[PDB]
DNA sequence: GAGAATCCCGGTGCCGAGGCCGCTCAATTGGTCGTAGACAGCTCTAGCACCGCTTAAACGCACGTACGCGCTGTCCCCCGCGTTTTAACCGCCAAGGGGATTACTCCCTAG
DNA sequence: ATGTATATATCTGACACGTGCCTGGAGACTAGGGAGTAATCCCCTTGGCGGTTAAAACGCGGGGGACAGCGCGTACGTGCGTTTAAGCGGTGCTAGAGCTGTCTACGACCAATTGAGCGGCCTCGGCACCGGGATTCTC
């Protein structure tokens, strides 16, 4: 299958803005955007895995990486939402 | 030869979308010089990209990963 | 009726309002064709590629002309000269 | 049944897990890391989509154009300093006129 | 008094290393503020690397990586 | 008072050698205090502090070379804070 | 019997192969790629060691100070573009004074 | 003690091979040690991404060949690809 | 006070943006084991802090002169506009050369 | 009266070579699946038609903008008196960096399965386009 992320952010957009649409050129723009941030944070996860010789990537390493590359209050909201997401994973 | 294709009103439109009010006559040849060296650098990336894959076409992925290589990447044509 | 300049203000307002390309497609792909045939022989191209370098060229032109606009404002001048774009490329690290 | 619905997320855990597995970033990988990256991506496109909706509502448009997402990135200075290196195709720039150029 | 800890003749030597012949008197506070926000941006990455390393002190390689981060790679 | 000769010898004497300009103990507390902003009583390191010293010296000499080049552009040797703001804004920030 | 001596090269080929295995770049590594890495590395340090040597006999010193490699790296445009963005500890400034800034 | 990894002796005696009567200092060994692992990770990454862009799952002489033909500005690549090809032919000769 | 040049309100195909079914891989679940993260515990390097002599570097006041700055006369070179004319672009038609992929295979790189 | 010139004589001071050692790179053996090749279908783009048409080239009137030039003041450079708190260096103390041991549970691997997102197809209304009237800087 040819992987993409169309129905995902369509569901997300219906969750946040249930009377707003988007175009296919913009859909490709956000596809390039999600691939860019995914590749950036995965390269960061690899390099600060490689800095302290740790062969396993856990949540706290890339947590510190998103404290690194993201600026302040976005990093605070991201780490709060991430911590509540992994605690509602590990609660179940 | 074929370097005057970006002629004077095209550079005038680029200046008007860039924010500069008054234009002197020496701006045009300098702007097309930096354009023909910048696009030369991008095509210089693209030739090694094409000859690496043994593939003789240049797609939008080629120029998008090349803009990723010089750190001026663009969204819309893959990531 | 006859003005020194007010049409330029409406033109820059309309161009900052609009988002359409202001560079003609045929001379652009002609010049990248000449560069590509100057480098190698018998290359193939895609259309999405040449609108992608059209977007890259217009973004780089917008950035460089914003740079020359700020440099001319700090030089206390209205008319732009190639000294400003030369210092802009020297400061940004494009040439050195 | 899906791990995204199990953790309450929307972006899938298995797809991004395969993405971080075959992309040679680490030989040994985690399991809270894919759900946490899904959470971070959910926050990122939530901020992006709310900014795009704000840029589309005042212009009275039911659809979001690349001009609207360009207005969404170039307005807030936090995201502007986050992703300022990346240009936007058919996005343009905001109308900016300096104070010297104003005729008096 | 951390702002005025760094001396004005040190900024004079930095200007003469940069190649400045005539320098004004109001440049020092603005130069100090730009240097303060630059070193704060560096030491933010450095202190997140110290919390990365399970250490309560700073070292060499964290500052090394913090200099490799934003594109002023240290040599 | 002899104008310009002593300044020229001064310019040559710190464009020839490689001496340190920023004193080690003021900058020490400076970065130590910037550190306290994140980590208080941060045990520090000598390699860390001369890393910040050489990084700050390189950034200062790059910004000041940018400033005096754009001042020589502006037909005036002297330096204003708007020149530093222009260099910071054009250079990326 | 060493593979570096079999390749005729001086920079080691087993060391870069070891660093390529656990360096997490590719899951499969060819035989000639570490040799090619050692070759381009030997060429790069050979070129700047010639540059540091002629800077050392220009200043007439038996020991290459890092300042010697500063005016060795700032005397060619290829390494002025390859190492222009880099920042060097204890590097100084090359002699460069504008003609207009000089008096008379 | 710890077994530190450094190629300081390798650069030291190519310096001795090409300049038989020239000395060196320990700060210099640290400084081009920083050079050679800087370029080692830079070009090891480049080839990596490239090959992954090509969707190939390995690293032979081809990917690194186009990476070193593409990466550095000039001259050193022109001698480098020739001397590297000559190196791999003495390897395959042996 | 007039006039090009704008903004605004109403009709019009249309053609490119929302559903829907088919279904095929891809995410999900369960078992197994061998190793790496984490914690406890261990030895000494090195960072922190304070005392005291030396002193070259730094502050501060005094003045002097070129240089930043204010104003002015001037070519003069860009700016608005009428007139050809010359290449851009749209609509379309056929080719054929090149991109994808199926399908075995063997060797050379993992271990 | 004093520098000095050119060799001492001691005499430290920073640098390159001769022994241990240990551990990881090399030789040898096994496997399997990743490039290698190539054939075939299909698809898109490079030429080539031609009308027509917004738009560039060219020349001309005109008006503020850039050029050097001259004077007014003052601000940074230079200097000496007076601190001062940087530098060396020394010593004393103890946190914490770093290495080792050991355990055990998260996670890679493998086999079966179910389900949901990709896509061709279908359908329809938002926006650009066009036409004409109000409105606002500018002369």
């Amino acid at each position: 299958r040819k992987e993409s992320y169309a129905i995902y952010v369509y569901k997300v957009l219906k969750q946040v803005h249930p009377d707003t649409g988007i175009s296919s050129k913009a859909m490709s723009i956000m596809n390039s955007f999600v691939n860019d941030v995914f590749e950036r944070i995965a390269g960061e996860a690899s390099r600060l895995a490689h800095y302290n010789k740790r062969s396993t990537i856990t949540s706290r390493e890339i947590q510190t990486a998103v404290r690194l590359l993201l600026p302040g209050e976005l990093a605070k909201h991201a780490v709060s939402e991430g911590t509540k997401a992994v605690t509602k994973y590990t609660s179940a | 030869d074929n370097i005057q294709g970006i002629t004077k009103p095209a550079i005038r439109r680029l200046a008007r979308r860039g924010g500069v009010k008054r234009i002197s006559g020496l701006i045009y040849e300098e702007t097309r010089g930096v354009l023909k060296v910048f696009l030369e650098n991008v095509i210089r990336d693209a030739v090694t990209y094409t000859e690496h894959a043994k593939r003789k076409t240049v797609t939008a992925m080629d120029v998008v990963y090349a803009l990723k290589r010089q750190g001026r990447t663009l969204y819309g044509f893959g990531g | 009726r006859y003005r020194p300049g007010t049409v330029a203000l409406r033109e820059i307002r309309r161009y900052q309002k609009s988002t359409e390309l202001l560079i003609r497609k045929l001379p652009f792909q002609r010049l990248v064709r000449e560069i590509a045939q100057d480098f190698k022989t018998d290359l193939r191209f895609q259309s999405s590629a040449v609108m992608a370098l059209q977007e890259a060229s217009e973004a780089y032109l917008v950035a460089l002309f914003e740079d020359t606009n700020l440099a001319a404002i700090h030089a206390k001048r209205v008319t732009i000269m190639p000294k400003d774009i030369q210092l802009a490329r020297r400061i940004r690290g494009e040439r050195a | 049944k899906t791990r995204s619905s199990r953790a309450g997320l929307q972006f899938p855990v298995g797809r991004v897990h395969r993405l971080l597995r075959k992309g040679n970033y680490a030989e040994r990988v985690g399991a809270g890391a894919p759900v946490y990256l899904a959470a971070v991506l959910e926050y990122l496109t939530a901020e992006i989509l709310e900014l795009a909706g704000n840029a589309a509502r005042d212009n009275k448009k039911t659809r979001i154009i690349p001009r609207h997402l360009q207005l969404a990135v170039r307005n807030d200075e936090e995201l502007n300093k986050l992703l300022g290196r990346v240009t936007i195709a058919q996005g343009g720039v905001l109308p900016n006129i300096q104070s010297v150029l104003l005729p008096k």
